[PDB]
RNA sequence: GUUGGAUUGUUCACCCACUAAUAGGGAACGUGAGCUGGGUUUAGACCGUCGUGAGACAGGUUAGUUUUACCCUACUGAUGA
RNA sequence: CCCAUAUCCGCAGCAGGUCUCCAAGGUGAACAGCCUCUGGCAUGUUGGAACAAUGUAGGUAAGGGAAGUCGGCAAGCCGGA
RNA sequence: GCGGUGAGCCUUGAAGCCUAGGGCGCGGGCCCGGGUGGAGCCGCCGCAGGUGCAGAUCUUGGUGGUAGUAGCAAAUAUUCAAACGAGAACUUUGAAGGCCGAAGUGGAGAAGGGUUCCAUGUGAACAGCAGUUGAACAUGGGUCAGUCGGUCCUGAGAGAUGG
RNA sequence: GUCAACAAGUACCGUAAGGGAAAGUUGAAAAGAACUUUGAAGAGAGAGUUCAAGAGGGCGUGAAACCGUUAAGAGGUAAACG
């Protein structure tokens, strides 16, 4: 559609948004940062992972509250999670990249994670009842993601 | 949501009354 | 599939509880298309749906 | 204003901070002061905590109520195989403290050693100590070594040398060996060296480093417990039965004015598993292990002149979570700091004995080897054989 | 280092007993998101005195809801840089 | 059709509130408490892994036996016949 | 905003907005370049005001930090296999283990609700995890009386007419 | 500006008397995205319409607070400022 930072050729890359996804936003994006520079099979290999919990993924910003991980000092940082829906939801987009790589014929085998980001999207309401007669929001932060796939070797 | 002016009320009179019993002059 | 309807019927063409029919687990979807209770009555007549008994309470310690 | 009624203070600033030891094996921190006069000899030894039993002796107090009486004591037995020495280091007086001069090691290091230097054993390809060794049989780095001897010797005034356990004939999981730096005292810097080079590779018994009924100092990790809360941790009085929020806590601390927590407050947190070093426990027996002599094994190592009895240190059915002791062993006065299994540093006394207590000469009576793994009654097998008779599950 | 007690809400006081000694104070009359709520202590009530009265008493008596830390720091531990 | 730990009122699938009919076997004085049969349900708006502090609810405790506290508060003792 | 005036400006790009671009003014502020935008706008001379905001525990709307934190702990309890399904800790069927224990967590009503009843279908929202489930959403269907009630009667009481 | 430019005395609240909102704008024209492809779908990637989708069915313009990302610079006396 209309993309922040454009690929430096886009014809050895490829991209896939998704729009209005329910993941939490704070943890999509910690996960994002974990796949941002990957080639593209060792991003799905570790992206399964953490849906096994094997290898975690290093909470940095968004870390107040998160518990020390052993796994974490893998990535030279202490504290780590294994978010997994931000994983699953990050790998339907990411076979949906690597198919938009094969339609218009690239080597899917050199693919490397160049841009993605995560966007905050517009909060979905309910409510919550609390104590003395009140009703407090109980919201929802759903995301957007956009990535680009360029081809290098 | 929609809040409520009378539960304020109740609740303040709950503070004001909570003060005489805690405070004596 | 879902056999919340047929566990129903059964009991009311039986006279029994819910706890006392017993739905055929092999012949699983053979009992899933009977929507009627005269369908219901056929099965029971084949033996797919059947009555459990009782669990025994025997009175004879206290005799 | 004031406390109305004082009291002691709780606790003892001077161990502050009661954090978890950062080491595990339990460091000297000052070796005896070494006049040279005395014969050349170690200071310390590195012996593993077995499990405790009690004895019966004898006391010499004269003028005392226990005076020519039988007293029981309770006794630790601290299993201590010999520690094969495999390095000299040398260290120089400076006007910032000591600094280690020069380290020279042995040539052939056994593996239980040189597991110490690998934190995953199983993967590694083994490789320390393989250049090193090499100049032991070389010329060029044999002229290395000597010069890294008489430099040693004509500049260093401490010498350590680098021993180590041997873990294989421990009944313990373990198999990474313990190394220590234990240092020389007595004799002049060359005559302690030359001394040390020719026990490099080879072993030391425990009974060449300490006598019998000589006060020692033991050094190690206590016991953790974990996390506790004041009341466990630093003794404060518990509140009474009727307080909201909780009773086992201290309840005010600090003042308003200075507005800040002083170190001085007991506060929760980590409980045991600190270095600790208490001294004057008095050796009762240097044991001997399990030898092989005639074809058959002479095990009457908890023998004394007065029991005659042909049984071994162990109780019935061995020390509770620790195994059996094959090996020679030390016999402590008391209760030592840590676990079970547990490394212990157990180093000549810093001070001079002069005490009555200090100079007792003791002399065992009995020994008790009952079973610890309950209320034992049985000192030996064949004690409890001879008197519960033959059971059904023999006659089979 | 300077305590255990009887009476008292007591601070104080006084007494019993022990002890080497049973010194004096401070810290928002240290310390209530530490407690307790005994003294004071709103609304109930009784007595005395006062007031024509409603009521009052720096007089006695009895009953009377004690809220929140998940933030920053300090502190205690724990990783880590 | 619901008639209520989800169809009603309480801002809600809210431990509150809201009038009745029928009523098995054992124990026992008993529509007491406990266990079961008919009938019903899936633990009350989440699971998993651990067994630290502090809690909340429940227990036990040598030797003393109210010395605790404003106060025997709380618990314990007592118990049927 | 109005009366006048600039043979004013403008789809060959007005307003508005943005800007590490250029400058001017002591300042209030203004002019120009660039980008975006897509239809109107501005200068002088007078005229007229609902005419300039950081504050008011200001009003309305939006949004943070806190924070992926507090939390999702009242009433003993789940487990194995299969089926459907893209997907099963939670659906259904079976098997076990249990609880309500007839003053029931059972079976029916009165008030009150108003279609929630019952089928089939969906799988977005909602059911504070999840759902292949639902009291949700969609599409259809369903309440039959001389004898069961209302209806009739009077009760405490309410209430016209004559006055 | 009337509370109401709109399915407004409407939804909703209260036993009742009464109280009482929010909410305007695709484009000239629906030309409202055929078809292919990944996915269970939502959603994407191409392709196409249009002067324009940096106009894609709460869609003119699209500010700030706040957030993500890239780029550059820096970082132990909290930042900020003359
Ligand atoms: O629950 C409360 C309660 C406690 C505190 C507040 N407060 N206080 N300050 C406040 C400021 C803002 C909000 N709430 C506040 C409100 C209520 N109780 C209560 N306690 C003490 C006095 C009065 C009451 Cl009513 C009940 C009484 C019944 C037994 N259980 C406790
Ligand atoms: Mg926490
Ligand atoms: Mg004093
Ligand atoms: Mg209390
Ligand atoms: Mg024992
Ligand atoms: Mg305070
Ligand atoms: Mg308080
Ligand atoms: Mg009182
Ligand atoms: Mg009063
Ligand atoms: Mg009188
Ligand atoms: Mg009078
Ligand atoms: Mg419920
Ligand atoms: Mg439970
Ligand atoms: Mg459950
Ligand atoms: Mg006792
Ligand atoms: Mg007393
Ligand atoms: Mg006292
Ligand atoms: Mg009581
Ligand atoms: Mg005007
Ligand atoms: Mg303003
Ligand atoms: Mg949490
Ligand atoms: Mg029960
Ligand atoms: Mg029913
Ligand atoms: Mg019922
Ligand atoms: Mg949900
Ligand atoms: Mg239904
Ligand atoms: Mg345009
Ligand atoms: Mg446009
Ligand atoms: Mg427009
Ligand atoms: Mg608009
Ligand atoms: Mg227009
Ligand atoms: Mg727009
Ligand atoms: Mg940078």
């Amino acid at each position: 559609v209309r993309y922040s930072l454009d690929p430096e050729n886009p014809t050895k890359s490829c991209k896939s948004r998704g729009s209005n996804l329910r993941v939490h936003f704070k943890n999509t994006r910690e996960t994002a940062q974990a796949i941002k520079g990957m080639h593209i099979r060792k991003a799905t290999k570790y992206l399964k992972d953490v849906t096994l919990q094997k290898q975690c993924v290093p909470f940095r910003r968004y870390n107040g509250g998160v518990g020390r991980c052993a796994q974490a000092k893998q990535w030279g940082w202490t504290q780590g999670r294994w978010p997994k829906k931000s994983a699953e939801f990050l790998l339907h987009m990411l076979k949906n990249a690597e198919s938009n790589a094969e339609l218009k014929g690239l080597d899917v085998d050199s693919l490397v994670i160049e841009h993605i980001q995560v966007n905050k999207a517009p909060k979905m309401r309910r409510r919550t009842y609390r104590a003395h007669g009140r009703i407090n929001p109980y919201m929802s932060s759903p995301c957007h993601i956009e990535m680009i796939l360029t081809e290098k070797e | 949501g929609l809040q409520i002016p009378a539960i304020l009320g109740i609740l303040g009179g709950i503070l004001a009354l909570l003060i005489l019993i805690l405070n004596p002059n | 599939s879902m056999l919340r309807l047929q566990k129903r019927l059964a009991s009311s063409v039986l006279r029994c509880g819910k706890k006392k029919v017993w739905l055929d687990p092999n012949e699983t979807n053979e009992i899933a298309n009977a929507n009627s209770r005269q369908q219901i009555r056929k099965l029971i007549k084949d033996g797919l749906i059947i009555r459990k008994p009782v669990t025994v309470h025997s009175r004879a310690r206290c005799r | 204003s004031h406390r109305k009624f004082s009291a002691p203070r709780h606790g003892s600033l001077g161990f502050l901070p009661r954090k978890r030891s950062s080491r595990h094996r339990g460091k000297v921190k000052s070796f005896p002061k070494d006049d040279p006069s005395k014969p050349v000899h170690l200071t310390a030894f590195l012996g593993y905590k077995a499990g405790m039993t009690h004895i019966v002796r004898e006391v010499d107090r004269p003028g005392s109520k226990v005076n020519k009486k039988e007293v029981v004591e309770a006794v630790t037995i601290v299993e201590t195989p010999p520690m094969v020495v495999v390095g000299i280091v040398g260290y120089v007086e400076t006007p910032r403290g000591l600094r280690t001069f020069k380290t020279v090691f042995a040539e052939h290091i056994s593996d239980e050693c040189k597991r110490r230097f690998y934190k995953n054993w199983h993967k590694s390809k083994k490789k320390a100590f393989t250049k090193y060794c090499k100049k032991w049989q070389d010329e060029d780095g044999k002229k290395q070594l000597e010069k890294d001897f008489s430099s040693m010797k004509k500049y260093c005034q401490v010498i350590r040398v680098i021993a180590h356990t041997q873990m294989r004939l421990l009944p313990l999981r373990q198999k990474k060996a313990h190394l220590m730096e234990i240092q020389v005292n007595g004799g002049t810097v060359a005559e302690k060296l030359d001394w040390a080079r020719e026990r490099l590779e080879q072993q030391v018994p425990v009974n060449q480093v300490f006598g019998q009924d000589e006060m020692i100092d033991v050094i190690g990790v206590t016991k953790g417990k974990g996390y506790k809360g004041v009341t466990s941790r630093w003794h404060t009085k518990k509140l009474p039965r009727k307080t909201h929020r909780g009773l086992r806590k201290v309840a005010c601390i600090g003042a308003w004015h200075p507005a800040r927590v002083a170190f001085s407050v007991a506060r929760a947190g980590q409980k045991g598993y600190h270095h600790r070093t208490e001294i004057n426990k008095k050796i009762y027996k240097i044991g001997q292990g399990y030898l092989i002599k005639d074809g058959k094994l002479i095990k009457n190592n908890a023998s004394t002149d007065y029991d005659l009895s042909d049984k071994s240190i162990n109780p019935l059915g061995g020390f509770v979570h620790y195994g059996e002791v094959t090996n020679d062993f030390v016999m402590l006065k008391g209760c030592v700091v840590g676990t079970k299994k547990r490394v212990l540093t157990l180093r000549k006394s810093l001070l001079v004995q002069t005490k009555r207590r200090a100079l007792e000469k003791i002399d065992l009576k009995f020994i008790d080897t009952t079973s610890k793994f309950g209320h034992g009654r049985f000192q030996t097998m064949e004690e409890k054989k001879a008197f519960m008779g033959p059971l059904k599950k023999d006659r089979i």
